[PDB]
């Protein structure tokens, strides 16, 4: 069949349209400042014609779309931004190739179309709302349709049916007309939430459409029944401008974006979440795409807005499915393991979650240890008994030995002062900061001025965090209270003071007392027992009532009403 | 004596509590405007509230609008602002004193905004901006400018500025005294909506809903149809700022617009501090009083759209 | 030990699984542009409690935040964005959206608690950005602070979890691009309290094959640092500061295992920083431990 | 919108929404003599085995002043 490789060429002006003929050797590039014809020979692009020779920079040549007929290799048709439709007749003796200049539209024209077989038909859609159907031999004149929606965006002739064409409107509707009855459409339905930019028919099916819109979506519709049904739905990452079906593969598409995104994607509608391929050669937004031949599914031509034109080979794309990470892994706190992996490596579109149930000594040592209150010897014996009863023998021997060294000529004043430090560092290096911190707290002042100030802080902070993970606030606060470093000791002192006011006079209350300064009334009245509360006071933030800590607690487990009787359901249950 | 010094009090009775009553004569537009204002100034977002009110103060002081500046400084004091900041621009931090260059260009000469300004704003350093933080500020500045223009245009009564501005004598210069912006290469509906939606979604939705309320607003006493002279005024005000449409024939502008209206539009848009009562009364002598408000609303929308399109094109050129 | 299965009900592949700070919640993200949150009951069974569409492209990673700031999650996607979610009294709402990237965002990570509320993100264009929330009472005001620029495409990042006042903040970033040349794939950046900027500190020359994940180790007691890398094999490094610009380190190598005879995809330490878990293409999880003679053995082979 | 006072045991800011929706264990609680507060459940659990104010450098027997 055909042969070629990836190649590109640089143009003179940006292009925003493209079209191919039934030779697969020629291509048309149109834009605001360019109208050329190129040749795809075997290794490069060669530029034959330049249909702007005779440069009168009229606004009749600012093309927005261009089509090439597929019956006669000589007809062409462009759509301008003035409202003019020009038909060119390449096989003409003169240098200019203009033939006709229909000027029946008032506003901008967006799309043009040709009939696949009958080589005298045109279809044009404009921004006014109407769409016209010229006849390129001046017989029977024009025939006008009205959509009554908005500016129209696209127009396409059906491949199997002979007399049917489709339209796409800016409000989000899709209609379906027959050209022998320009009086009422044969269907209408809402497709997208917003403008619909593109549509396409299936080369092989009989009722399959494909619409793309500004809401970043590509839908496929079935029209063999009486009502339109939606089968598939592809969710891209930007707005969609063009949609083309791949030849000979009835589940493939090709899309390009209208903003932000410069790539070209090929989707498979049975896997809408991940693209099957992506070409990322351009450096600006792509404007037009086209498959070369209706029977070779390996060639794609694109024209972008960086003055470039390229041909792509499907066997050279960047497949992103086989460039990803197939599994995830995490380690828990209680020793659990979470592992999810693909269903092709474990036992190609699903995964398999599984938790493996792979530190009781930590939580049992934390609660049973004694730190302050008694002198050294009994604390050491208590800790040794605990450690021995848990099964850790070396720790118990360390606790016992630490009593003989302190709690007891002679040996020199501090003969062991250089070994307790090594023991503490030995225990802290393995990750057991519990032992080091406990020993530091118990000993107190005999080992204090030996360890650097930035190491005690590290050891205390790590221990506090590990304790807070397991939700043991009593031990954490006990450590904070007896900490040897000021920075740790100042942790539960910042912003833990409450300000309370008397609700009769709305005045602040003094720091120590239960009688108001102006009202001369006691305000810490218990709402259950009707006594004076000098200690702990519970409070409800909804109705501003409360009392003793253990009175309200017992009242609220038998009723669901504020005991002061204000019609409040204090727990909202 | 009542709401507006130009519209008679009896007319307002028959047809910031003053602007809200003069703008209420077209109900379907007031709701959308209030929704956008509430989103832009009260709902939580990428910028702090006090910074937002300071941005509003800076933007309203370009056109020398006392009403808005007073209201916004009153609001700024009560949200937790620094009273020291109200002595001048030179007391604010070096992250708000960067928007002061884009301020002039958006207010006076939109066509000079390029990608280098965006690069200067987003360049790495010790006090930088993010994309969301800056796209909010741009919309806020445009909103305040247009509001000032409308407030001066309708002549609203109440119930310093030179310290909040750099280069006080810039002003407006005519366009023809630079390439033309073709309104088919970069359109709001196809190009700007998508970008503003990706970078700031709710604001984009609200702006698109507000743009469609100033289009479906009929004219009662025309004498072609309402859709024609509306197009004429819209295209004229866009052409003032440097945007030309390809499909529109520009001859009909004179045949559809009286020469008296053509000066009121330019005065209220380009130099809104010089509008006066005689100007208000010269044009459309024998017409209802609720149309010279519709003209102002159209003008406000057009100015907003022009400035936003220029800024968005700059950002898109930067990011490509 | 014992393995129990979970019904995920995801329409495509799962790319990340994350635990929380108290160990009783879990989050999963998939390529169907969705995020799910699971809870554990008294009977010991996991059941879903929320699921909502999060992005417009494939979601790669999802991470938790410290419970001091609330219940917060962060995500990254193929649509070049990062989002912050919070749970209010029970559905999850969106708080912010970071849109400075020009290409796909690959990983997201929360900073250790003692620096505040910071977030770091990495892209496929080679740029790493660090954000901050100066006021914790509004979770919708983030501000860009620093911006590093590597020479290759990033794939993973990791913070140093040490909490000492003698260690300066550092972050390690790895690449994944396959090139015919031979360039270093792992770099380490360090913070300078004097100049107030992140500066290059070291470069792991020996690593040349593409990297897929890296992870520091939980310090808890030590004076040096441990780093784990998941290339074609499993590698473990050690960085010890030298006595006193960027601090000078002495980089060594302490372990290398080709026991997977495949490509290694993920690595994960444990809460104490003593056991390393790795996953590979074969489909098995392996556990590594070190004795008192500094040799790294194997401890178990878990198979799904 | 500024932080409310924080609990003395879990070091997490206090608050209550305004099935159960505000249970008893999350209510405010404070001594009326030294004005140091915390969660109801946290303080109830603390004052079982100890008797002194959880905040450092305090002296109240905050539960013995009533019983
Ligand atoms: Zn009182
Ligand atoms: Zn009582
Ligand atoms: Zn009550
Ligand atoms: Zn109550
Ligand atoms: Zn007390
Ligand atoms: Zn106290
Ligand atoms: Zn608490």
């Amino acid at each position: 069949v055909l042969t070629g490789r990836t190649m590109h060429c640089h143009l003179d002006a940006p292009a925003n349209a493209i079209s191919v003929c039934r030779d697969a050797a020629q291509v048309v590039v149109a834009g605001r400042s360019i109208f050329k014809i190129y040749a795809i020979e075997e290794e490069q692009f060669v530029e034959k014609l330049n249909l702007r020779v005779g440069r009168k920079p009229s606004l009749n040549l600012s093309c927005a779309d261009v089509v090439w007929h597929q019956m006669d290799e000589n007809l062409l048709a462009t759509a301008a931004t003035n409202g003019v439709v020009v038909t060119w007749n390449l096989g003409r003796p003169s240098r200019n190739k203009q033939d006709q200049l229909f000027t029946e539209h008032k506003r901008t024209v967006n799309k043009v179309c040709f009939h696949p077989t009958e080589a005298h038909v045109l279809l044009s859609g404009s921004q006014d709302g109407f769409m016209k159907c010229f006849d390129l031999r001046r017989k029977d004149s024009v025939s006008t349709f009205s959509g009554q929606s908005e500016s129209v965006r696209d127009v396409q002739f059906s491949i199997r049916d002979y007399f049917t064409f489709a339209s796409t409107f800016e409000n989000g509707n899709v209609q379906l007309w027959d050209i022998r009855r320009p009086d009422r459409c044969e269907r209408m339905f809402t497709a997208h939430n917003g403008p619909v930019f593109c549509c396409d028919w299936h080369p092989e099916d009989r009722g399959w459409l494909a619409t793309g819109g500004r809401d970043k979506m590509v839908k496929v519709w079935d029209m063999t029944t009486h009502r339109a049904k939606e089968m598939h739905c592809v969710q891209t990452i930007a707005s969609v401008a063009r949609v083309k079906w791949r030849p000979e593969c009835r589940h493939h598409l090709a899309t390009c974006s209208m903003m932000v995104d410069h790539n070209i994607y090929v989707w498979d509608v049975r896997r809408p979440f991940v693209p099957a391929a992506m070409f990322e050669e351009h450096r600006d937004v792509t404007t037009g795409i086209a498959w070369r031949h209706p029977h070779d599914p390996s060639f794609l031509l694109s024209g972008s807005k960086d003055s470039s034109l390229c041909q792509h080979l499907f066997r050279d794309a960047s497949q992103p499915v086989e460039r990803a990470n197939p599994e995830g892994l995490c380690y828990g706190l209680f020793g659990d393991l979470a592992f999810a992996a693909k269903e092709s490596l474990v036992a190609l579109a699903s995964s398999a979650l599984s938790v493996f149930e792979t530190m009781r000594w930590f939580v049992d040592t934390a609660e049973r240890y004694a730190l302050a209150g008694r002198p050294l010897a009994e604390l050491c014996d208590h800790n040794a008994k605990v450690a021995r009863e848990l099964g850790r023998n070396q720790v118990a021997q360390t606790w016992t030995m630490l009593r003989i060294i302190y709690c007891s000529s002679r040996l020199p004043p501090d003969f062991f002062g250089v070994l307790v430090r090594d023991m503490l560092h030995f225990y802290a290096e393995q990750g057991d900061v519990q032992m080091a911190v406990s020993v530091l707290i118990v000993l107190g002042e005999r080992v204090r001025k030996d360890i650097d100030e930035q190491t005690q802080e590290h050891w205390y902070t790590s221990y506090i965090d590990l304790l807070q993970r397991f939700r043991l606030w009593n031990v954490s606060n006990e450590v904070v209270k007896l900490s040897t470093s000021r920075a740790v000791s100042c942790l539960n002192q910042a912003s833990t003071t409450l300000h309370v006011n008397c609700s009769h006079c709305k005045r602040p209350m003094s720091s120590r007392g239960w009688v108001c300064d102006r009202c001369h009334r006691c305000a810490s009245m218990c709402a259950v027992c009707h006594h004076v509360v000098k200690g702990l006071f519970v409070w409800c933030q909804g109705c501003s009532h409360g009392g003793h800590l253990q009175h309200i607690m017992k009242w609220l487990e038998g009723s669901s009403h504020c005991p002061a009787g204000c019609g409040h359901l204090c727990e909202y249950s | 004596r009542g709401p507006s010094a130009f519209i008679p009090v009896e007319e307002v009775l028959r047809e910031v509590d003053n602007l809200a009553v003069v703008m209420g004569l077209h109900p379907d537009y007031f709701t959308s405007f209030w929704r956008l204002h509430y989103l832009l100034l009260h709902t939580d977002g990428p910028l702090a509230s006090s910074w937002r009110h300071y941005i509003a103060i800076m933007a309203a002081a370009r056109h020398q609008c006392s009403y808005l500046v007073g209201s916004h400084m009153a609001e700024f004091l009560q949200t937790g602002g620094d009273p020291e900041w109200l002595l001048g621009l030179h007391r604010a931090p070096e992250k708000l004193r960067k928007l002061s260059e884009i301020n002039k260009l958006l207010a006076h000469r939109p066509w000079l905004i390029t990608k280098e300004h965006i690069q200067a704003l987003l360049k790495t350093g010790e006090h930088t901006w993010s994309l969301a933080e800056l796209i909010q500020a741009l919309v806020l500045l445009t909103h305040c400018h247009s509001l000032s223009s409308f407030v001066f245009g309708c002549g609203i009564l109440p119930e310093d500025m030179l310290c909040f501005v750099e280069d006080p004598t810039f002003g407006y210069e005519d366009f023809t005294r630079p390439p033309t912006f073709r309104a088919q290469d970069y359109t709001w509906e196809d190009h700007g909506y998508s970008l503003i939606q990706r970078l700031y979604p709710e604001g984009g939705q609200l702006l698109d809903e507000k743009f469609q309320a100033a289009y479906s607003l009929t004219f009662n006493t025309i004498a072609v149809d309402t859709s024609v002279l509306r197009r004429a005024i819209w295209n004229y005000i866009h052409c003032v700022f440097g945007i030309r449409y390809d499909d529109y024939d520009y001859g009909e502008v004179n045949q559809l617009l009286e020469r008296n209206l053509k000066v009121y539009i330019k005065t209220v848009a380009c130099y809104p501090e010089k509008t006066t009562r005689r100007m208000y009364n010269l044009f459309w002598r024998h017409f209802r009083h609720s149309e010279k408000v519709h003209v102002n609303l159209l003008l406000l929308e057009a100015r907003m759209q022009a400035a936003l399109l220029y800024a968005l094109r700059a950002i898109t050129r930067y990011m490509t | 030990f014992v393995a129990r299965s979970i019904a995920a009900d995801h329409k495509d592949l799962i790319h990340d699984v994350s635990f929380d700070f108290h160990g009783r919640r879990m989050a999963t993200c998939s390529s169907d542009q969705s995020v799910k949150v699971w809870d554990k009951s008294e009977s010991g069974d996991w059941h879903c409690t929320a699921s909502w569409k999060t992005h417009s492209g494939s979601v790669w990673r999802v991470t938790w935040a410290h419970p001091e700031f609330g219940q917060v999650l962060a995500s990254c996607s193929f649509d070049r964005t990062a989002a912050v979610w919070e749970e209010i009294v029970s559905h999850w709402v969106k708080r912010t959206t970071l849109v400075d990237s020009r290409t796909s965002v690959t990983d997201v990570k929360f900073a250790p608690k003692h620096m505040g509320l910071m977030l770091a993100t990495c892209s496929a264009d080679g740029i790493v950005r660090i954000y901050e929330a100066p006021d914790v009472m509004n979770l919708s005001q983030w501000s860009l602070q620093h911006e590093i620029s590597c020479k290759l495409s990033c794939s993973c990042i990791s913070w140093n979890p040490s909490s000492s006042r003698a260690h300066s903040p550092m972050i390690a970033v790895g690449s994944d691009d396959s090139s015919p040349n031979a360039m270093a794939k792992v770099q380490i950046f360090e913070y300078n309290e004097n100049t107030r900027k992140y500066a290059k500190a070291e470069t792991l020359m020996t690593v040349t094959d593409p990297v897929h994940d890296i992870a520091f180790a939980p310090n808890l007691g030590r004076s040096f640092h441990i780093l784990a890398i998941a290339t074609k094999d499993v590698r473990i490094f050690t960085l010890k500061p030298v006595r006193k610009g960027p601090t000078k380190f002495e980089i060594h190598i302490v372990a290398q295992f080709d026991n997977h005879n495949s490509q290694v995809w993920r690595v994960s330490w444990n809460i104490t920083g003593t056991v390393l878990a790795s996953s590979g293409d074969d489909g098995c999880v392996r556990l590594w431990k070190a004795n008192y003679m500094d040799n790294w053995k194997c401890t178990g082979i878990l198979k799904g | 919108r500024k932080p409310l006072p924080r609990c003395a045991l879990c070091l997490i800011n206090m608050g209550t929404p305004v099935k159960k929706l505000a249970q008893f264990n999350n209510w405010f609680t404070w001594c009326h003599n030294c004005r140091h507060g915390g969660h109801a459940g946290h303080m109830l659990s603390w004052f079982r085995d100890h008797a002194e104010c959880p905040v450092s450098a305090c002296t109240c027997k905050c539960m013995q002043l009533d019983t």
